[PDB]
């Protein structure tokens, strides 16, 4: 009752990783995201896959 | 009063109407951000001193 | 002598395959072999220009969270699979436009992409999307951009049409970077020593014009210090 019209937007956002997001295994070990470190930064096999 | 639906907002630039239809209402696929307007409504007021 | 080294050069390029090279640097001496190797990696894999996709335009599509009748992938798994397209763009041009235009039942890969000639695609048999009537029509206006690094498209600066699309570009076309240095045979001494760089991209960029590039990078990094002074 009062109401004559109704209006609904629906809004798609895409959510990246970022620092603070919260990621998890299976196992219970949880955690927050502290660094977005470059690949050139990461520790890398002798293949040279980081 | 009755508040209406419209394109015809106070006080609002052209900039903010430019996703706006005749109807007052946001085009379907519009990329929107923060203090985007997407449905245009004007409500009636009182006597303001 | 002591206070002379010897300079390395460039004799090998082995092109295993389209996406992968290796380069040999020689002679180099001790120990400048693994930090000319650890350099010219770091330089390769996060500052090295290429060419990407940035924008795509369909026709009847209004944004990407939609379909598209007689297309089984969605206008997002599309622009997924256009974020893996390989354009080499010819030099003086930072800006192209490529046309896809396709019809009837089929997977439509990247060979169907129209090109003015100046215009590569290195992976024609990457898959974009599939086809699964035979009254499915597709066209696509698709945006490459020459750039550096990862660009994506929230962090590109603000008129924009509904239905132009934006993709996130990952300008850098190395992928994979390892380096190994091992024993050289050089006249008669037995300390000289050799750099194997093994570089993994999408084919976009040269091996050799790919090291010029990190070694002019590195070399114009280091003038400062050469020039160390007050500024």
């Amino acid at each position: 009752p009062g109401v004559l019209k109704i209006v609904k937007v629906y809004l798609a956002v895409k959510r990246r990783i970022q620092p603070g997001d919260k990621m998890a295994g299976r196992h219970g070990n949880k955690g927050v995201i502290s660094k977005i470190n470059p690949v050139e930064d990461m520790p890398y096999d002798e293949n040279g896959q980081p | 009063g009755a508040e209406e639906i419209t394109a015809d907002i106070p006080n609002v630039g052209e900039a903010a109407l430019s996703k706006l239809d005749e109807s007052g209402i946001v085009y379907i696929g519009a990329e929107v951000k923060g203090g985007d307007i997407l449905v245009g409504k004007v409500t009636p007021k009182g006597e303001t001193q | 002598s002591v206070t002379e080294f010897l300079k390395p050069r460039l004799v090998d390029i082995e092109q295993i395959s389209t996406t992968h090279a290796k380069v040999t640097l020689e002679p180099l001496e001790r120990g400048f072999g693994h930090t000319l190797g650890n350099a010219l990696r770091r330089i390769l894999l996060s500052s090295m220009p290429g060419c990407a996709v940035t924008e795509v335009e369909i026709e009847g599509v209004l944004h990407e969270y939609s379909t598209k009748e007689g297309v089984q992938e969605d206008i997002l798994e599309i622009l997924l699979n256009l974020k893996g397209l390989a354009v080499r763009v010819a030099e003086g041009k930072d800006e192209v436009f490529i046309t896809l235009n396709k019809s009837g039942s089929g997977p439509v890969v990247a060979g169907d992409i129209t090109h003015d000639g100046d215009v590569e695609i290195v992976n024609p048999e990457h898959v974009i999307c599939h086809l699964t009537s035979d009254n499915a029509a597709i066209a696509m206006r698709i945006k490459v951009e020459r750039g550096r690094g990862y660009v994506p498209a929230s962090a590109r600066i603000h008129e924009r049409p509904i239905g132009r699309l934006l993709v996130d570009a990952t300008f850098s076309p190395v992928d994979k970077i390892a380096y190994s240095v091992e024993a050289a045979r050089v006249e008669q001494r037995t300390d000289l020593d050799k750099l194997v760089i093994d570089m993994e991209t999408n084919g976009t960029l040269e091996p050799e014009e790919a090291i010029r590039r990190a070694a002019t990078i590195l070399a114009e990094q280091l003038d400062a210090f050469v020039d160390l002074r007050d500024v």
